[PDB]
């Protein structure tokens, strides 16, 4: 996945 | 939404208490620090964002949007405000204080160091509050999209600000200037942060700098 | 002297200020070829220049300024102005583009050389429709565009600026807008033109990608409007 | 420069 996409789910 | 269940001092304090810390410049080449430093910056300004009231409100894919358009404008404002206290010069890590001259050595950036330090200046001149500066911020990311709550959330910072210039003493007729001319400092804002990305992209292109992955994700979205 | 209008003066002045609506060289009577769409803009826009110079003097505040300052500030926000304009314009017809009177742009046809840029744009537009923006708002904002395009004759620009600022709070005021109404209006439309910025600098890399392609025949007017913009 | 010649009157 995106890393933003990831880091704002996390 | 929380945005709207603050009142503007509980908005001001959430904000505040939001605020991502100051980094500084580290060893692993002006470009190679500034790209090190961004990166870094980045990963606490997406925790910032989910602490900004009302953005968490937002499906992910609006909060994806939002910052991949916003990032640079946030990166440049919040180094403008750093560096108010240092006439001519711009702070992007305490231990990295840079003037126009280093600006030179890479091309494109030094009209852009040109436009961030008038742009300091001009914060200076308006004598621009802590307060003010994280309702800008946070307005910046959520106008970013060109593209109902928001704004309402938008309206609620507007109201925000004005409580913040009517409680420092301002009148009415000096409210809605200040205001204005905060406002129009966005548009200069967006303005560097497009020519910063044109370099970026640029500097991609040419294979001179090594962006990271996420600044790589974040600068294809442009 | 700028500084002397009331705010009904500053919009009297504004709206007289008002270039005109003009038409572009499309013909009706014979099939219209796709590839020769942006010699029609080029034209068009070239066509714009000239009324738009000629608009700026008659802005308050504008002549007072040196000739130097009067270039880069035209320099800067030719294309904003442009867009703002078109923005305008384009209310009364939604998901078009109105460049004239004679030349509507659908999304299809940017979808031939843009596309990006036109949904931007219809955007900006339905907004300003959404918000019911009115002539003397439009005139107000078109101004400060202007004086607000340089960067980097500077307390003068601020103390217009100001001024226009008054104006359009008592354009709000007098349409009965309540205090609070007012300020988030005025935010609103200001942070508007944060996007006709960014659409503006957008529409001037697109200028430059087909100014390099050979695809857009500029004039000697417009080669210096673009040149300006590195 | 163009700009100047029709900045003029
Ligand atoms: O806080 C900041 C602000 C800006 C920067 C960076 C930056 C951004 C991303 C990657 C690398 C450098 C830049 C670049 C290069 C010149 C300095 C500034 C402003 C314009 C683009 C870096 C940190
Ligand atoms: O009223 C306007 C506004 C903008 C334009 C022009 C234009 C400007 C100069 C030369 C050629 C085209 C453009 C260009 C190209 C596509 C349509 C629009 C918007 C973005 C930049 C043309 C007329």
């Amino acid at each position: 996945h995106k890393i933003l996409h990831r880091l704002l789910q996390d | 939404s929380l945005a709207l269940s603050l009142t503007a001092d509980q908005m001001v304090s959430a904000l505040l208490d939001a605020e991502p810390p100051i980094l500084y410049s580290e060893y692993d080449s002006m470009m190679g620090l500034l790209t090190n430093l961004a990166d870094r910056e980045l990963v606490h300004m997406i925790n910032w964002a989910k602490r900004v009231p009302g953005f968490v409100d937002l499906t992910l894919h609006d909060q994806v949007h939002l910052l991949e358009c916003a990032w640079l404008e946030i990166l440049m404002i919040g180094l403008v405000w750093r560096s108010m206290e240092h006439p001519g010069k711009l702070l992007f890590a305490p231990n990295l204080l840079l003037d126009r001259n280093q600006g030179k050595c890479v091309e494109g950036m030094v009209e852009i160091f040109d436009m961030l330090l008038a742009t300091s200046s001009r914060f200076r001149m308006m004598n621009l509050q802590g307060e003010e500066f994280v309702c800008l911020k946070s307005i910046i990311l959520l106008n970013s999209g060109v593209y109902d709550h928001i704004h309402r959330v938008l309206d609620k910072i507007t109201d925000t600000l004005i409580h913040l210039m009517a409680k420092a003493g301002l009148t009415l007729q000096q409210q809605h200037q200040r205001l204005a001319q905060l406002l129009l400092i966005l548009s200069h804002i967006r303005h560097m942060s497009n020519k910063g990305m044109e370099h970026l992209y640029s500097m991609k292109c040419k294979n001179v700098v090594p962006l990271s992955d996420l600044l790589l994700e974040m600068l294809d979205a442009h």
